């Protein structure tokens, strides 16, 4: 439940008008694989469905 | 369920333009790489299907 | 004071004051505190 | 640290044959910062 | 005085693993011909076993900075941390490199880490980080110091991979602590040093020491 | 007015600046100052042992 909020607000961050803000985008990707427990139980790799 | 479709979005939405890819920006072809690799595409038909 | 580093060592067994290395699921549950052990090579981080 | 972000920036313009006008700004800021701290080491020891 | 990694320096990659309670330690190898895959040689045992160091050697070509590399791919030195280094396996003169490939049945996101021919691209590049805190960026990586390898191309750590019973080496999100071990930094002309192929002559040049030749009886013993 | 005779034996005449010197109060931190040698707080599980 909070793991969407939370991803709704990067979407509103991340892109804009239609389009992608890299800046923001590159850096959300590198946060988000050095914190792989975001993606979820599932795309953790290990032990992941 | 709505959690992962969030996180899909929101790699979809970080996904570099094509005008980008196009011109062959580095950062742009490893940032798509690696959102390939997270998600494959199998998986993207599965759901839809 | 402040500037000397020095390696904690027990004299009859010649151990070397170092850490545990937190064992995975530590930084899960957040847990800062690094139990102090003692063993025959320790780390280079070792010194005081 | 300060003479990492100059190289970095350099680095960045390396390839352009122009630098351009904010380029050239920030430049000067990073250089003024730079002959402070400069004057400011030098005076440290100045004496000797 | 602390030795310094520096570059032309010839290096082993260590990793640390325990295994029924007793602590093994390994080097990263690759054969390159043949197979590119890297593996690794545990160096405990060596004095009941000798380990094959030879395709554990690395040799430092390179050590730049993230924007030097990129204007380089648009197009001695003393290693620091946050840098990007280019490593040569000696026998086979190829680079380490993060390949596209992936055989790990456990690690989805995993790729495989192994040899490349060329060092064109950024899979061939990897990133130094500190272990710890007390190392900080723009620090001048020790001798015995814990690494962090991270490859440009897909932003993976190399890793040891104990998910299976047999032990592996991959590109995972999950770090590895590494240990770049020096073999040599500069060698005077002559001189022999060790870890090197040569011939032993026992006079002027005439003849040398030997063992029989292929298809032998004495079995080549 | 009976008298028992005594020995005034030494521990300290004079330190340097800085100079560790037995029989001090002192912490213990491990690299740049951020955490230090301790045991744990009082009614803890441990027994502060």
């Amino acid at each position: 439940c909070g793991g969407e909020r939370y991803l709704d607000f990067l979407r509103f961050a991340v892109f804009v008008n239609g389009e992608s803000v890299e800046e923001n985008a590159n850096v959300v990707v590198r946060l988000l694989i050095r914190k792989p427990e975001c993606f979820g139980p599932a795309l953790r790799g290990e032990g992941g469905s | 369920m709505s959690f992962y479709a969030a996180l899909i979005d929101l790699l979809g939405r970080c996904a570099p333009e094509m005008h980008l890819i196009q011109a062959g920006k580095g950062e742009a072809l490893r940032i798509r790489a690696i959102l390939r690799s997270l998600v494959p595409l199998d998986d993207l038909v599965g759901i839809i299907s | 004071y402040g500037e000397s580093l020095c390696f904690v060592q027990h004299v009859a067994s010649g151990l070397w004051l170092t850490y545990a290395a937190p064992d995975p699921k530590a930084l899960r549950l957040g847990v800062l505190k690094k139990k102090a052990i003692l063993h025959q090579e320790g780390h280079m981080d070792d010194a005081l | 640290r300060l003479q990492e972000s100059i190289s970095d920036f350099y680095w960045y313009y390396s390839g352009k044959d122009v630098i351009e006008e904010q380029g050239k700004r920030n430049f000067s800021k990073a250089m003024s910062v730079a002959k402070q701290v400069f004057n400011s080491l030098t005076e440290y020891i100045q004496g000797p | 005085e602390v030795q310094f990694l520096r570059t032309d320096d010839e290096v082993v990659l260590q990793c640390s693993a325990t295994v029924l309670k007793e602590q093994l330690k390994l080097c990263l190898a690759a054969e390159g011909f043949g197979n590119r895959l890297c593996f690794l040689e545990p160096t405990s045992n060596a004095q009941n076993v000798p380990p094959d160091l030879a395709i554990c050697c690395f040799t430092l070509e390179q050590s730049l900075s993230v924007r030097a590399l990129q204007e380089m791919l648009a197009n001695h030195r003393t290693l620091l941390y946050g840098h990007a280094i280019l490593l040569r396996h000696a026998h086979s003169r190829m680079y380490l490199s993060c390949l596209t490939t992936s055989r790990s049945m456990t690690d989805k996101l995993a790729f495989d880490v192994g040899l490349q021919e060329d060092a064109t691209g950024e899979a061939c590049w990897w990133t130094m980080h500190p272990a710890s805190k007390q190392r900080s960026e723009g620090e001048k990586v020790r001798v015995g110091d814990d690494l962090i390898l991270v490859s440009v191309s897909s932003e993976r750590y190399l890793h040891l991979s104990t998910a299976s019973g047999e032990l592996q080496v991959d590109a995972s999100f999950m770090q590895t602590l590494w240990n770049m071990n020096p073999i040599c930094s500069c060698c005077e002309e002559g001189y022999v040093t060790g870890g090197h192929v040569l011939r032993l002559f026992h006079g002027h040049m005439d003849e040398c020491l030997t063992i029989s030749a292929a298809d032998s009886d004495d079995q080549r013993r």
